[PDB]
RNA sequence: CUUUUGAUGUUAGGGUAUUGGCCUAACAUGGCUAUGACGGGUAACGGGGAAUUAGAGUUCGAUUCCGGAGAGGGAGCCUGA
RNA sequence: ACAAUGCAAGGUUUGUAUUGGAAUGGUGGGAAUUUAAAACCUUCCCAGAGUAACAAUUGGAGGGCAAGUCUGGUGCCAGCAGCCGCGGUAAUUCCAGCUCCAAUAGCGUAUAUUAAAAUUGUUGCAGUUAAAACGCUCGUAGUUGAAUUUCAAAGAAUCAUUCUUUUUAAAAUCCGAUUUUGUUACUUUGAGUA
RNA sequence: AAAAUUUUUUGUUCUUAUUUUGGCUUAGUUACGAUUAAUAGGAGUAGCUUGGGGACAUUCGUAUUCAGAUGUCAGAGGUGAAAUUCUUAGAUUUUCUGGAGACGAACAACUGCGAAAGCAUUUGUCUAAAAUACUUCCAUUAAUCAAGAACGAAAGUUAAGGGAGUGAAGACGAUCAGAUACCGUCGUAAUCUUAACCAUAAACUAUGCCGACUAGGUGUUGGAUGAAGUGCUUCCUUCAGUACCUUAUGAGAAAUCAAAGUCUUUGGGUUCU
RNA sequence: UAUGUUCGUUA
C-alpha cells in the first residue's frame, strides 16, 4: 500500500512525495543572543551579527556547528 | 551521464512549498538589489544563488521574486554575452590545451580535452540555436585563451 | 529495442537495410547475378542439342561401387563440353558416338546428383527419338 | 531517456500485474496515460486509480484486479484507417470476442469497436486484454 | 559530376505553331549530389494487368487495351491540316 | 447399367461368376439447319455394341509417400536412386511376370518461379557457446526524444446499462437574443476516375 | 500625414475650406505580458572526499651483473642422467666498495581507477574524472549514431640512446630411429628511453549503448544521515560502484542467465553484424 | 615430473 506510507522520512531523498532533507534554523549563542538565519547543509562560513563568532564549519553534509549555541528549527 | 558511467542521481530537490517561506519577514523589495550588487562586485549566477542562500537566508529567489536571478540579471542588462556553463567549459578547455602544450604525452588530457570540446560544440549550438549567442559564434581553439574576456 | 529502427520514419533505413542483406543467401545471389548467363552452359536454357564426341564410364562415389554410363556431348548453340549421364540398362549401346543427341538437366538445378560426381545432364533422346520409347518397352520404333 | 512514457506505464502495470501485487506506482504520470487507464477503467480492466499530483509531472498509483493478461502499447503509433481495424485486429487481439486495441483519433482516444461505431480511425496506442 | 564544345541564370535578338539555351551575342558563376549526383548493368518498352497470396509479401507483364518507339543502320527532305 | 440361380457374410438381407434381354452414344449414309460458300455444333431418319477387340494410359509399390517381407533373373556387375539409401545368392529398391497403388484422357521429365521460408523476418528471424556486437570512445547526417495550456453535469430512448441532445471563458456581427476565432502531418467523407 | 461628405472662388476649364475614419509622435489605464524544474542533461559550490586515472620531475629497495678488493682451496654450473661451459692464471663460495640497466615481490584481495588498451617504490608540481551533499544556476540543451576523428597490449618498422637479466635467429651439448623440437650452455635482434610509424589480439564478461520494470541474502569500495561502548570506536538508513549465493507457475536447445527475464500474450529508442 | 611411433579401404 504505497498511499498512505507513513514511514517515507527515512526513505531516501525523492521518495513518493520529493522533499528535502536540509531546513533552515536560528541560532543564539549563549552570553551572546544574536539573531541570524542559518542553512542545513551549508556550504561556505558564516558570522554572527552581534558578535563575531565561528559557527558551523562547512563539510560535505549537516556541518560541525559549535559546541555550543541554542539552535532552533525555523519551521511553522 | 554525457560521458562515461554512473548514473549518479546526486542532486537538490525543491520542496513542495512553491511560495515564498511563511517565516521570512523579509520583503523581495531589495533582494535584486542584493544580487546585483553581488553581481556588480563579480559573481557568477550559481555561486550567486548559492551565497543568497548561505549567507541570507532566502532560499529560492524565484520563490522571493516571481523571477529567476538570470532573468532578472538580463534584465538589469549585467548578464555577460557567454553563459554560465559555455563559459566554465571553454575555461576547462583553456586550461587543458595550456597544460598540453607543455606536456605532450598526456593522452588521457588530450582524451578529455576532445571530449569537454565536444560539450562546447554542442552547448554552443544549442545557446545559438536560441538567440543567446551570435549566429558567427564559432569558439576558435587558437582564440579562445583570451575569448574568456 | 529489437536491434531495428522502429521509428515512423525509418523506412530508408529498413528498405537499404533488406536490399544489403539478401545479397546474403545463395538462392538470391544465384537467381540475381549477372554470371550465371556464362556459367552454365544451357545458357538458362531448359534443355540443349549437343553432339556426342565420345562415351565415358565415370567411377561412383566411394560407398557406391559402379560405372555409370556418360557421354561427351559437345553443344551446338555455344560449343561447350558437357558430360551427360545416359539412363537405362542398355541405353548406351542405343546411342553411337557422331549422334546428335537432346539433353537437360539432373533434377538439381547445377547440382550432382547420387553417387555419381560431376555430371549436371542427363540424355533425354538421341537420333530425335526418346530413350524411354527406345529402352523401357519397344513400344516405338527401333533406332533410325 | 524514456521516448515512450506511455510504453513504461503499460510495462510497468504489466509486471506488476504478473506478480499479482494489486496495487501499481508509476511514475512518469501524464494526460495520455490517465485516459488510457481510464478508458482501461471503463473496459472495467482494473479498479481504481489516484493520481498523486506533485510539482513535478506528478505520478500514479492503480489498484489492480488480477484482470488484465497483457496490456501493451504498440510503437510506432501507425495510423490506421478504417478499412485495415479488421486487419490490425485478427493480427494483435487473441480473439475478437475480447480484447481492445486503443486508438488515438480525431474524437479522443477510444478502442477499435467503438472507433467503428463513430468512424474515424486514427492512430494506434496500444492494447490491453 | 556539369561548365572551352551551353553547363546554371540575366539582358537583347534569331528561330518556332507557340514558351524555353532551342540557337546566337554580351555578361555573371552558377546548377546537381551520401535523401546516392555522375557513372556501370538490365538476358529492362511503361501501364491496365498475371501467378502465388490468411495477412504482410515475392515474382512476372515481348503479347487483346492505352501510351511510346521503329521499319536493315544512320542522316536529310518534298507533299500535306 | 440392369434381372435370375452357384459361392461368402448374416438373421431369408449385401457382395460375388454364368447367363440375356433393354439403353446409348462413338462410326458410316442422308436430311433439316448453319454458313459469304463450306465446315463444326444442334435436331430428325436408316444400319450400327458382348471378349460392348468400340480392348486407357502414365508413373510407382523400403521411408518420406498410397501401394508386395510374391515368383524368376543378375550377383558391388548391370543398374536404380530428387534425399536417406539398394545391389557381394532370400534384392520387399535393379531387369521381368503377377498383383496392388495413385492421378486419369491424361500422366511423367527439365528449367524457371511462388508458397513452403518466421531460411531476408515491417508484421516477423538470429548475434555468450550453433553464422553473427565494430578494440574503445567522440561525433555529423539519419532515426528517436520528459511533463505542462479547457475539465463535467442535466434529459428523451434497448436491457438493469447503454445510447442521443444542450451550456460553461474571451474578442469582432446581429436590439435579453440571434455567430467566425493558427499551419501541416494524420484521419473522415466526397469530387474526378476507360 | 491621407481618404469619404458637402459647399464653394471662377468666362469649355483654373482657388479653397468644412465634419468622420485607416497610419506618426506623445501622459495615463489593463489581472498588461516569462509553465514545471524530469530519480533527463549540462554547469556550479563543499568536504584532514576517493582512487595503483594521466604527464613531468624526483627519491628509495634488494636482486642480478660488471669492476676492484678480500679469505680459502678443488671443484662449480646444470640434468631425468649427462655433456657443452667455467675452473691453480683461484672458478664456485664469504665479506666490502663503486658503477650499470631492468624491475618495483611480500602488503596485493572473486579490492581501486580508467573509454578501452591499461595503471602498484617515495615526494612535489601540473591535469582530469567520478561518486556523495546541495531549498546553487540554465531549462530539453538529450539517446544512438554511416562518414569522419582521438586513443589503441604485444610483436614489428625508422632514428638516436641504452644494453644488466631474459632471449625469436643462430651455434653447440644432449634425448631419439631421426629431433631441424621439447631439456641444458651460450647468444644476435628484441625487450628499456626519446621522437616517429603500424592499427592488430581468445583487443573476451566470446554478452553494443540509453531507458523502465521484476527477489531475497552474504559481502565489499566510496560518500551522506541517524544512534551507542570508549573527544575516540560500532550499528541503522540511503546513494553510487563492485562481486558472490539461493530462487524461479521467468527464459533457454541445453550448458546456464537477476539478465541471456518482462517474446507466437511477438513493437521503449538506437547502431552494428 | 628420462624415451616409447603406427594400425590400409568398405560394409
Amino acid at each position: 500500500n504505497p498511499d498512505p506510507v507513513e514511514e517515507s522520512k527515512k526513505h531516501k531523498l525523492k521518495r513518493l512525495i520529493p522533499t528535502p532533507n536540509s531546513y533552515f534554523m536560528d541560532v543564539k549563542c549563549p552570553g551572546c543572543l544574536q539573531i541570524t538565519t542559518l542553512f542545513s547543509h551549508a556550504q561556505n562560513v558564516v558570522l554572527c551579527g552581534s558578535c563575531n563568532i565561528m559557527l558551523c564549519q562547512p563539510t560535505g553534509g549537516k556541518c560541525k556547528l559549535t559546541e555550543g549555541c541554542s539552535f532552533r528549527k525555523k519551521i511553522e | 551521464r554525457m560521458y562515461g558511467k554512473g548514473k549518479g542521481i546526486s542532486s537538490s530537490t525543491l520542496p513542495y512549498k512553491r511560495k515564498q517561506p511563511s517565516w521570512l519577514k523579509q520583503k523581495p523589495s531589495e533582494i535584486e538589489d542584493a544580487i546585483i550588487k553581488l553581481a556588480k562586485k563579480g559573481q557568477t549566477p550559481s555561486q550567486i544563488g548559492a551565497t543568497l542562500r548561505d549567507n541570507y537566508g532566502i532560499p529560492q529567489v524565484k520563490s522571493v521574486t516571481g523571477n529567476k536571478i538570470l532573468r532578472i540579471l538580463r534584465a538589469q542588462g549585467i548578464a555577460t554575452t557567454i553563459p554560465e556553463d559555455l563559459y566554465f567549459l571553454i575555461k576547462k578547455a583553456v586550461s587543458m590545451r595550456k597544460h598540453l602544450e607543455k606536456n605532450k604525452k598526456d593522452k588521457d588530457c588530450k582524451f578529455r580535452l576532445i571530449l569537454t570540446e565536444s560539450k562546447i560544440h554542442r552547448i554552443s549550438r544549442y545557446y545559438k540555436r536560441k538567440k543567446l549567442l551570435p549566429s558567427n559564434w564559432k569558439y576558435q581553439s587558437s582564440t579562445a585563451s583570451a575569448l574568456i574576456a | 529495442g529489437s536491434g531495428k529502427p522502429s521509428g515512423l520514419r525509418a523506412a530508408r533505413k529498413l528498405r537499404i537495410r533488406r536490399r544489403t542483406q539478401r545479397w546474403a543467401d545463395k538462392s538470391y545471389k544465384k537467381s540475381h547475378l549477372g554470371t550465371r548467363w556464362k556459367s552454365n552452359p544451357f545458357r538458362g536454357s531448359s534443355h540443349a542439342k549437343g553432339i556426342v564426341v565420345e562415351k565415358v564410364a565415370i567411377e561412383a562415389k566411394q560407398p557406391n561401387s559402379a560405372y555409370r554410363k556418360c557421354v561427351r556431348v559437345q553443344l551446338i548453340k555455344n560449343g561447350k563440353k558437357i558430360t551427360a549421364f545416359v539412363p537405362g540398362d542398355g541405353c548406351l549401346n542405343f546411342i553411337d558416338e557422331n549422334d546428335e543427341v537432346l539433353v537437360s538437366g539432373f533434377g538439381r538445378s547445377g547440382h550432382s546428383v547420387g553417387d555419381l560426381p560431376g555430371v549436371k545432364f542427363k540424355v533425354v533422346k538421341v537420333a530425335r527419338v526418346s530413350l524411354l520409347a527406345l529402352f523401357k518397352e519397344k513400344k516405338e520404333k527401333p533406332r533410325s | 531517456v524514456r521516448m515512450s512514457v506511455l510504453a513504461d506505464c503499460l510495462k510497468t502495470i504489466n509486471n506488476a500485474e504478473k506478480r499479482g501485487r494489486r496495487q501499481v506506482l508509476i511514475r512518469p504520470s501524464s494526460k495520455v496515460v490517465i485516459k488510457f487507464l481510464q478508458y482501461m477503467q471503463k473496459k472495467g480492466y482494473i479498479g481504481s486509480f489516484e493520481i498523486v499530483d506533485d510539482h513535478r509531472s506528478g505520478k500514479i498509483v492503480v489498484n489492480l484486479l488480477g484482470r488484465i493478461n497483457k496490456c501493451a502499447v504498440i510503437s510506432p503509433r501507425y495510423d490506421v484507417k478504417l478499412d485495415e481495424i479488421e486487419k490490425i485486429i485478427t493480427s494483435i487481439l487473441p480473439s475478437r470476442l475480447f480484447g481492445h486495441l486503443i486508438l488515438t483519433t480525431p474524437y479522443g482516444i477510444m478502442d477499435h469497436e467503438e472507433a467503428r461505431r463513430k468512424h474515424t480511425g486514427g492512430k494506434v496506442l496500444g492494447f490491453f486484454f
